[PDB]
This record gives C-alpha cells, sequence and structure tokens, in this order.
C-alpha cells in the first residue's frame, strides 16, 4: 500500500476473466472477455445508459448488444477493448490504483509476440504500472495443484494446452497447442441441438449454447451402452432452464460432444484426440522424465469440471502410457480458477520481485524488455 | 537511605571499601592482578595459554585468556553502579554482584539497568520512609532502588511531561510481581487503589490461563503484558488498564518433555468435582490428545488447591458462578477438540468423520450444531463479496483447523477474562492524562536447542532490546550534547537490526521466519525443505549461522543477542499454522450457550509468525512512544538458598538481560568521564607537576596534566564539565 508493493492478479481470456490480487483465495469478480455494443445506440427504451458494455454488462444485455471478442486461442483482436476489460477489472471491480500496485497477467503457452507487445505496451502506458509480470497460464495451474513437476494440461473453452514440467522446461514442441477446445464442442452442441429441433443463429444464442454446456455436459465412459441407456426421455434426460424464458432439453447428447474431444471423427475429422496429442507431447521427453510426468499428471480447465472426466481421462492416459510407470492424474478441488490461483500464489511470494518487469525497464528497452527478461 | 543500623537501610546502603586514595600503586597490586574468578598474577604468556599464579590458592596454573581479565582496584568492591568501574571487565562485575547480594544489597545499578537479584526473603528496604528518601532525589544521590527509578519516571511525567514505561524483564519469579508492586507502591504514596486488589487476584487467574511449565522455570508467563497506570495531569494516580501480547497459543495444544501446557488444563481435570466433571465432560489426563505426554504432575504441588484458588479469585473478580463454569466449559471443549481426528482419505482429505463423538462433546459444551460445525470444517467457505467460495481443505488442514480453533478459543477466553480484569481495574471516571506503562515480560529463553516458540520469543526480545540500545545511544549522545563531545559513534540498535531482519524480513530475500511462512503455504512443503531454504538464503544473512555438513540436515543456528542459539526446526511447519475457520466463528456467535455467543458476539489463517509480528509491532510502538526505564530480574540461585549467588546462573542471565551486552556498549563509549576539578584531584599524585589538585584555567590545566600523563586523544575527549574517558583509561 502506497509505499509497499502488494501485487495484483488478472487472469483474462475469451471464457472468463478472474479479478484478484496477490495472496487472495478466490477471484473478486468473474466475467468473460466480451464487450457489447448497442444495435441502436444513443437513446434506447431498454439500455444501461452506455454505448459500450463490458463482461457481465455485455452478458446481461445480450438481447440488445452485439457481442465482440477482444480475445479470440488467446489472441488479441481488439487491444482498445482490452483496455476496457482491464478498466472493468482494475477500476470497477478491484477498484485499485494501477499506478501503485504491480500487476500479474496470464498467458497461454506459445503466445505470439504481437500479443505480448499489445499487453505490455498498454500496462506501461495506459494503466502505467510500477511493475508487471506475464505468467504462463498452464504452469500457474501446476502450482495451484500443489506440484512443481508433472504433466500440466489445461483444457477449457478458449484453447487446450499441455506444458510438461520437469528438471528443465518444455520447449516449443513439447508444449501442446490444441485447436480442439470447448469452443468446438459448443458449436457442435449447437448443431446437434438443431438435430433435436433447436436454432441458435445469433452470437448471443451461440453463447447460450455454451451456457447450456456448462451445466449438462456429461463425460461418458461407455458411449454406446450409455447412449442406449440415456434414451430414457424422462428420468435421465435433463433440460437447461435459461434465466430469461428459454428451456433447452438435451438427452443422450449430453455426452456426445465430449466424444468429439477424444475422437474428432465424431465431428468428421481425422485429427488426433486430446489424449493422443497429449501423448504426442509426452513423447518429446525422456523415458525417465515421462515416468515422473505420468506420476503427477495435473489436469484442470472447463473440460475437467464435467462429471466422469476423472475416470475417462485416467483410462485414456493409461491406454497411451507404459504399464510399468506410475500413472496418476491430479485433480485439484478447484480446477476452474486453477490458473488464477497460481498467479495469486506466485505474486504473494517474494520470487515475484525477480520475475516482474518494471516501468523503468520498459521505458528504457521498450516493448523488447519482455524477451530481454525472459522468452 | 544511608544507615545500616536501621533495617530499612540495612540491605540498602553500600557499606564498602573506603580507602579514598587516588594513587594506583597504593590501591592496586603492583603485579598483573587477575563463574567466580580466583585472585591471580600473570606469570607467562604462551599465546592464549597464559600461566598465572592463582594467588587465591597459591597455584601456578596455565590458563586460557578466556578466563583472564584485569581485576579492578579493591576500592570498587560493591559500588552502587557497575559503570563506576575503571575497566569494565565482567569478572569484577560478577564479583561485585556476588558480594553485594551476599551483603544484602539486592538492588544494583549497571549503567541504565536497575538490577534486582531475588533475596528469597522479605527485605524491609521499601518502607514509606524509604519512599520519602527517594522522593525528589537525583538517582545517584541514593543507593540503587526501583523507587529511585520510579521517582525518575514520575517526575519525568510530572516535570518533563513525558510518558514513561518500565521495561522490567528477565527471569519469571525473580521479583516478578514484586518489582511491579514496588513501582506502584512508590507512587501509591507519592502520587496520591482498591480495584488493584482485584488485579492481584487477576494475576493467578491469568497465570492459570497464561503461565506454563518449562525446563528452566515452572511458572513462566507465555505472553508479555504491561500495566498502564493512568495519571492525572497534575501527577496523581487515577486508574489503570492492562494488555497482553504474543500469547504462546501453541502451548495450549502441545507440550514438550518436561513441560506442561497452560496450567488451567490441569487444574480443571484434577480439581473438578465429580459433578463438575460430568457437567463439563471431563475425562482423565490420558483421555486427551492434548496434554499427551507423561509430564503431567509437578513434585510437591497440588492442582486441586490451585484450581479452587483460581475459582476463589474469580469470585472476587466478579465472575458469576455460571460464567466461571462457562469458562471451564470452554477449557474442557478445547481439550475435546484435541480429541477430534480426521478421515484418512487418500486425496488431501476433504476428510472424513466415521465417528465425531469428540466433536459432539465440544458442541455439547458450546451449544452449537455439530453437523454444521463438521461440515464447514470439511469444506471452509470463504465469503468473497456477494459470492462465497467453498474452499475445500485437506484432512490435514482440517486437523489443523481444529487445533486452530482450539488455540483461538483459548485466546478468546483469555482475552475475555483479561477484559473483565480491566472492567474491574479500569475505573470509569478518571483524567488519564499521562501514564506509566509497566512492562512485565520474560527475557531471552535459551535451552540446549530451541524451537519456534523460542525463536518468536527471542525475536520479540531483540526488538525490545533494540529499544534499549537505541535509547541508550541517545542518552549517551545527550550527555555528549550537554558537553562538547563529538564522538557520534553509531546507533547501537543497528547491532540488532540485521538480527531482527533475519527474522522479520519478508519480501527481498526472506528471513528465517518468512521462509517458514513460505513453506507453510506450498501444499507439499516439508521441514527438510524449509531447512534447505535456509541453506539457500543464508548466504545473504550475515547473522545466520549455517551448521555443520551433517548438522545442516535439520538444525541450524542464529547469532542472537543473548548468544548463538541452535534451533531445531524438525516440525515448524506444523506450528506456524492456524487455519481458523470463521464459519465456526459464526456458529459460535450463533451458540445456545450465551457465554460463548458473547465471546464471539461479532466477527483469515495467516501465519502465527506474522500474527506475532503484528502484536509485537503494537507493543513496541507503544513502548517507543514512551521513555524506556530499565529493570532486570535475576535468579542467583535456583535452590532458593537466600544469600547464595551462583555467578554461572547470573552471567547467563546478565547476557539474557542485556546487561553484559550493555557493558559492551559502555566499553564502546566513555565510562570513566571525569569532572575537570575532580581530574586535577584524581591525578595530582599521578604526575601533577605544574598543575596541582586545583588551578585557575579549568580546562587547560587538566589538559596540561593529560599531556604529562601522555594520554591518547582517541581514548578521551574534552567536554564542558567533564573529560570523557574510555574504559581502562
Ligand atoms: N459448474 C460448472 N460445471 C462445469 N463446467 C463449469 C462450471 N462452471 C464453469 N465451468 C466451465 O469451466 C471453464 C472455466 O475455465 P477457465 O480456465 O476459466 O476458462 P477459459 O480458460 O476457457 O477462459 C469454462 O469452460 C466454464 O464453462
Ligand atoms: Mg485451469
Amino acid at each position: 500500500d502506497e509505499d509497499e508493493t502488494t501485487a495484483l492478479v488478472c487472469d483474462n481470456g475469451s471464457g472468463l476473466v478472474k479479478a484478484g490480487f496477490a495472496g487472495d483465495d478466490a477471484p473478486r469478480a468473474v466475467f468473460p472477455s466480451i464487450v457489447g455494443r448497442p444495435r441502436h445506440q444513443g437513446v434506447m427504451v431498454g439500455m444501461g445508459q452506455k454505448d459500450s458494455y463490458v463482461g457481465d454488462e455485455a452478458q446481461s444485455k445480450r438481447g440488445i448488444l452485439t457481442l465482440k471478442y477482444p480475445i479470440e486461442h488467446g489472441i488479441i483482436t481488439n487491444w482498445d477493448d482490452m483496455e476496457k476489460i482491464w478498466h472493468h477489472t482494475f477500476y470497477n471491480e478491484l477498484r485499485v490504483a494501477p499506478e501503485e500496485h504491480p500487476t500479474l497477467l496470464t498467458e497461454a503457452p506459445l503466445n505470439p509476440k504481437a500479443n505480448r507487445e499489445k499487453m505490455t505496451q498498454i500496462m506501461f502506458e495506459t494503466f502505467n504500472v510500477p511493475a508487471m509480470y506475464v505468467a504462463i497460464q498452464a504452469v500457474l495451474s501446476l502450482y495451484a495443484s500443489g506440484r512443481t513437476t508433472g504433466i500440466v494440461l489445461d483444457s477449457g473453452d478458449g484453447v487446450t494446452h499441455n506444458v510438461p514440467i520437469y528438471e528443465g522446461y518444455a520447449l516449443p514442441h513439447a508444449i501442446m497447442r490444441l485447436d480442439l477446445a470447448g469452443r468446438d464442442l459448443t458449436d457442435y452442441l449447437m448443431k446437434i441441438l438443431t438435430e433435436r429441433g433447436y436454432s441458435f443463429v445469433t452470437t448471443a444464442e451461440r453463447e447460450i449454447v455454451r451456457d447450456i454446456k456448462e451445466k449438462l455436459c456429461y463425460v461418458a465412459l461407455d458411449f454406446e451402452n450409455e447412449m442406449a441407456t440415456a434414451a430414457s426421455s424422462s428420468s435421465l434426460e435433463k433440460s437447461y432452464e435459461l434465466p430469461d424464458g428459454q428451456v433447452i432439453t438435451i438427452g443422450n447428447e449430453r455426452f456426445r460432444c465430449p466424444e468429439t474431444l477424444f475422437q474428432p471423427s465424431f465431428i468428421g475429422m481425422e485429427s488426433a484426440g486430446i489424449h493422443e496429442t497429449t501423448y504426442n507431447s509426452i513423447m518429446k521427453c525422456d523415458i525417465d522424465i515421462r515416468k515422473d510426468l505420468y506420476a503427477n499428471n495435473v489436469m484442470s480447465g472447463g473440460t475437467t469440471m464435467y462429471p466422469g472426466i476423472a475416470d475417462r481421462m485416467q483410462k485414456e492416459i493409461t491406454a497411451l502410457a507404459p504399464s510399468t510407470m506410475k500413472i496418476k492424474i491430479i485433480a485439484p478441488p478447484e480446477r476452474k480458477y486453477s490458473v488464477w490461483i497460481g498467479g495469486s500464489i506466485l505474486a504473494s511470494l517474494s520470487t515475484f520481485q525477480q520475475m516482474w518487469i518494471t516501468k523503468q525497464e520498459y521505458d528504457e528497452a521498450g516493448p523488447s524488455i519482455v524477451h530481454r527478461k525472459c522468452f | 537511605s544511608q544507615k545500616p543500623l536501621s533495617d530499612d537501610e540495612k540491605f540498602l546502603f553500600v557499606d564498602k571499601n573506603f580507602v579514598n586514595n587516588p594513587l594506583a600503586q597504593a590501591d592496586w597490586s603492583a603485579k598483573k592482578l587477575v563463574h567466580g574468578f580466583e585472585a591471580a598474577s600473570i606469570k607467562e604468556e604462551k599465546g592464549d595459554e597464559v600461566t598465572v599464579e592463582l594467588q587465591e590458592n597459591g597455584k601456578k596454573v596455565t590458563l586460557s585468556k578466556d578466563d583472564i581479565q584485569k581485576m579492578n582496584p579493591p576500592k570498587f568492591s560493591k559500588v552502587e553502579d557497575m559503570a563506576e568501574l575503571t575497566c569494565l571487565n565482567e569478572a569484577s562485575v560478577l564479583h561485585n554482584l556476588r558480594e553485594r547480594y551476599f551483603s544484602g544489597l539486592i538492588y544494583t545499578y549497571s549503567g541504565l539497568f536497575c538490577v534486582v537479584i531475588n533475596p528469597y526473603k522479605q527485605l524491609p528496604i521499601y518502607s514509606e520512609k524509604i519512599i520519602d528518601m527517594y522522593k525528589g532525589k537525583k538517582r545517584h544521590e541514593m543507593p540503587p532502588h526501583i523507587y529511585a527509578i520510579a521517582d525518575t519516571a514520575y517526575r519525568s511525567m510530572l516535570q518533563d511531561r513525558e510518558d514513561q514505561s518500565i521495561l522490567c524483564t528477565g527471569e519469571s519469579g525473580a521479583g516478578k510481581t514484586e518489582n511491579t508492586k514496588k513501582v506502584i507502591q512508590y507512587l501509591a504514596v507519592v502520587a496520591s487503589g482498591e480495584l488493584e486488589k482485584q488485579l492481584l487476584q487477576a494475576n493467578p487467574i491469568l497465570e492459570a490461563f497464561g503461565n506454563a511449565k518449562t525446563v528452566k522455570n515452572d511458572n513462566s508467563s507465555r505472553f508479555g503484558k504491561f500495566i498502564r497506570i493512568n495519571f492525572d495531569v497534575t501527577g496523581y494516580i487515577v486508574g489503570a488498564n492492562i494488555e497482553t501480547y504474543l500469547l504462546e497459543k501453541s502451548r495450549a495444544i502441545r507440550q514438550a518433555k518436561d513441560e506442561r501446557t497452560f496450567h488451567i488444563f490441569y487444574y480443571l481435570i484434577a480439581g473438578a468435582s465429580e459433578q463438575m466433571r460430568n457437567d463439563l465432560l471431563l475425562e482423565g489426563f490420558n483421555n486427551y490428545t492434548f496434554l499427551s505426554n507423561g509430564h503431567v504432575p509437578i513434585p510437591a504441588q497440588q492442582d486441586d488447591e490451585m484450581f479452587q484458588e483460581t475459582l476463589e479469585a474469580m469470585t472476587i473478580m466478579g465472575f458469576t458462578e455460571e460464567e466461571q463454569t462457562s469458562i471451564l466449559r470452554v477449557v474442557s471443549s478445547v481439550l475435546q477438540l484435541g480429541n477430534i481426528v480426521f478421515k484418512k482419505e487418500r486425496n488431501t482429505d476433504q476428510a472424513s468423520m466415521p465417528d465425531n463423538t469428540a466433536a459432539q462433546k465440544v458442541c455439547h459444551l458450546m451449544g452449537i450444531n455439530v453437523t454444521d460445525f463438521t461440515r464447514s470444517i470439511l469444506t471452509p467457505r470463504i465469503k468473497v463479496g456477494r459470492d462465497v467460495v467453498q474452499k475445500a481443505q485437506t484432512k490435514e488442514q482440517a486437523d489443523f483447523a481444529i487445533e486452530a480453533l482450539a488455540k483461538a478459543k483459548f485466546e478468546r477466553l483469555f482475552r475475555w477474562i483479561l477484559t473483565r480484569v480491566n472492567k474491574a481495574l479500569d475505573k470509569t471516571k478518571r483524567q488519564g492524562a499521562s501514564f506509566l506503562g509497566i512492562l512485565d515480560i520474560a527475557g531471552f529463553e535459551i535451552f540446549e536447542i530451541n524451537s519456534f516458540e523460542q525463536l518468536c520469543i527471542n525475536y520479540t526480545n531483540e526488538k525490545l532490546q533494540q529499544l534499549f540500545n537505541h535509547t541508550m545511544f541517545i542518552l549517551e549522545q545527550e550527555e555528549y550534547q550537554r558537553e562538547g563531545i563529538e564522538w557520534n559513534f553509531i546507533d547501537f540498535g543497528l547491532d540488532l537490526q540485521p538480527c531482527i531482519e533475519l527474522i522479520e524480513r519478508p519480501t527481498n530475500p526472506p528471513g528465517v521466519l518468512a521462509l517458514l511462512d513460505e513453506e507453510c503455504w506450498f501444499p507439499k512443503a516439508t521441514d527438510t525443505s524449509f531447512v534447505e531454504k535456509l541453506i539457500q538464503e543464508q548466504g545473504n544473512h550475515a547473522k545466520f549461522q549455517k551448521s555443520k555438513q551433517l548438522k545442516d540436515k535439520t538444525e541450524f543456528c542464529i547469532l542472537h543477542y543473548a548468544g548463538k542459539v541452535t534451533y531445531n526446526a524438525s516440525a515448524w511447519l506444523t506450528k506456524n499454522m492456524d487455519p481458523l475457520n470463521d464459519n465456526v466463528t459464526s456458529l459460535l456467535n450463533q451458540s445456545s450457550d450465551k457465554f460463548v455467543a458473547d465471546l464471539w458476539k461479532d466477527v483469515m489463517f495467516r501465519t502465527v509468525g506474522q500474527l506475532y509480528k503484528e502484536q509485537l509491532t503494537k507493543l513496541m510502538t507503544t513502548l517507543r512512544n514512551t521513555n524506556p526505564n530499565f529493570v532486570r530480574c535475576i535468579i542467583p540461585n535456583h535452590e532458593k538458598r537466600a544469600g547464595k549467588l551462583d555467578a554461572h546462573l547470573v552471567l547467563e542471565q546478565l547476557r539474557c538481560n542485556g546487561v553484559l551486552e550493555g557493558i559492551r556498549i559502555c566499553r564502546q563509549g566513555f565510562p570513566n568521564r571525569i569532572v575537570f576539578q575532580e581530574f586535577r584531584q584524581r591525578y595530582e599524585i599521578l604526575a601533577a607537576n605544574a598543575i596541582p589538585k586545583g588551578f585557575m584555567d579549568g580546562k587547560q590545566a587538566c589538559i596540561l596534566m593529560i599531556k604529562a600523563l601522555e594520554l591518547d586523544p582517541n581514548l578521551y575527549r574534552i567536554g564542558q564539565s567533564k573529560i570523557f574517558f574510555r574504559t581502562g583509561v
């Protein structure tokens, strides 16, 4: 405070943005990296007195707003609206001075330099911050799980990654960047909801489908036999009541989308599944290393919050793993904010002072200071 | 205050050596005259192996320089203030202390210290006459005594308009309550109540809830406290208010070999009647997890009586019979919390409770819902804002949450009682313009190996001794300012500063305790890894002593103020915890037992070290806003043999009291400071020449004599009324 640092934590993303600070136990506020703009604008019968809405605001006024995605993968599409997101984060929710408390930004593994330039520039020019550290999304989850080594898989809606941690660190080839996340399962869900008889044309309706997924998506262990079993359109079929006036009923399709994650052939692609691309990244390590990696196979993210995923993933990992090695998936009690938690931890530790980049360093070396500190 | 024939001055006035002779040849042996020490003459130096003739016994014996110091002239036998020695060697300090105590001279000055050595018997030397003998007297005019100190303090409040405090510390039992009373009684007479009778009864109550038994002391307060005596703006006692800091809460849940937890736990189990035990769900000593260890009893003592005694005191204090019982319901339930153990689930357990009868016992006494209790402990909920996040914890953490609760409950209970003491003590109507903060706290605690509890204690102590070093420096410089002395030297508190940072230092390379904090945050941290962190970080800690190649697998040392201390750290991550769940706090607010509801009528984790840092800061700051007066407590003999003094025990305590180190500060200044006219008188026989024991030019005449003496300018300095001289000069 004032004279002392005390860092801040901001875990953004196209899915959810977690606002908090160093040493915090739970995010103060959570909202998607989404910014809405009225179709009419100016004077409206039903508006929130703004021509620009951020996060919860955008999602509360879906019916009147066009939903833009400043973050798309974790790629910045609109760095001006990124300032709006961080304004909402730091000024509205946290209500703290950025010209005072150092900050911590999260980063998806294998992030284009262009994104690092956009993030760094803004923080040291628009929100002028004494020091700011960029931390690797997945790696933060590892720390949140209470581990310093092992497979580090983080799989949500935005993008699925894997960063195995061992004596050394994963290089740009053992790090997985999988284009098969909940986004794809959301759009697939929409398609197979039309098979039932539903229609989700607009972007707001696209988000509704994702909201439906959240509370129904079930991970089956035996698709065929459970598909037949879940035909019970009465006892096992379950609908999603959208708080607005829309109820979408889903049957055995609840565990049809997860199958596309494991087997893209359920969509109609020959792409390798999440456990096969994970295996591929595991094989980039030595025999001795991958044994320890299997022993502590840390998993988190949206796709790990669905019932059944614990047993299904374990089976799949043991299918593609030596039987002579110790194989155990680590499932923290909090796998939704596991990345944010890692940020809170490392920020509270004194090691943050040896990781952050100061405004002075930025001002001297410019945007290049990012890689000068670490790649 | 100067007449041995009277019993009120018999153990007061320094009847000593009055040879009165300035010639060094006349009042000191011609030979190199040398934990008591034998009279000896240095015969031959073979390095540290110096052969001396032990004149005491006539024995020519080779002796290390470690035990060889210049013995001061016989004329300093038992001086009032140890600072009056020509050369400040502790060999002669110890002898003066031995002689003085033996002679009845319990009060001794040592620089700024008012040393009190326990006589183990009542000495008349504190009468109202004696009060008047110190009333308005300038310290040195009269023999050493707390009354003189109290006088100083009083008039500093009155005449100088400065808030005072009494930093009384050392060994518990050595005039602990006596010394406090001496201060109060001095001013009871001068600055002039009934409500302190209750405070006198509060003492043993708070000992039941605050004192514990250890190896070197069987009645040691596990907390620091001070008494704020409130004064009327015109200098009169109008009231008092007490406060405690740094309660060793871990003491309520653990005890080491040869130790006892807070006494009340034993008082209650042993002294409760069968009716009480039934009503309080009391079981025997082997029926609790807490109090586990064979060292339950104390030879020749009886908890039954002390139990009853406490209740009698509590009655006097105004505790309603039901309050008294309710208090004991809490005490009992703390022990029953000890008996709560979690499920052995192989995740970090949300935990499990196949049989939570122990918890039911706790919730019976509390009057709370055991299933809400259990559930919230299994998965603690943390209110964020509008949202609340059920933060599931492991079964180990759940076990710690129980102990956290146990500790917290004990403290709350303690604070309640403490508050009630102030309700009785602190009269409403009163001026309280100024005050005298009498600090009552233990000195350094050193065993063959120390733990966390002791680390925090010694950490505390160094913070408080810093107050002394800092203050002392200022006072020394004050005289330099009064005089024309330019030796600014260095603020001696800086000797403790890195020793303090060694513990306190957070961000930046962490100290020891800060690393413990770090280690108590990572889920799979161990005590071995803690030690490894010490090994990594100690390269930046000048005051940290890395231990030997084999020893550094666990133990390590710290270069403390009171001497290097070895610390264990085999289980510190189980100590620096306290997962206090405020869902339980709320449930306790919601208790059917309204005593409990009152305890928590209103409403995380952090660390124990950090909590002490906070409480310490509060104490230190309060003390630093006042003017430190210094009193020290010494046990000359653990057998309580009135008149016997063992310099072994004493020197240890002198070091743990900061007296021995205070001497070092004095050795770094100018102890022997001689008045210009005095100097002429002192050194006339010592080579007067042109300048006898009186001469017209006050300053130059002394200087001319100094030139005749051929003294080194770096060992002295010409002032305004004195010439400052270094020890040995
Ligand atoms: N109750 C829930 N059950 C299952 N999944 C949930 C639940 N609540 C949230 N989720 C999902 O968890 C994921 C949040 O993970 P996060 O790492 O913050 O997302 P992203 O990185 O995709 O922005 C989202 O996919 C969200 O839909
Ligand atoms: Mg995650």
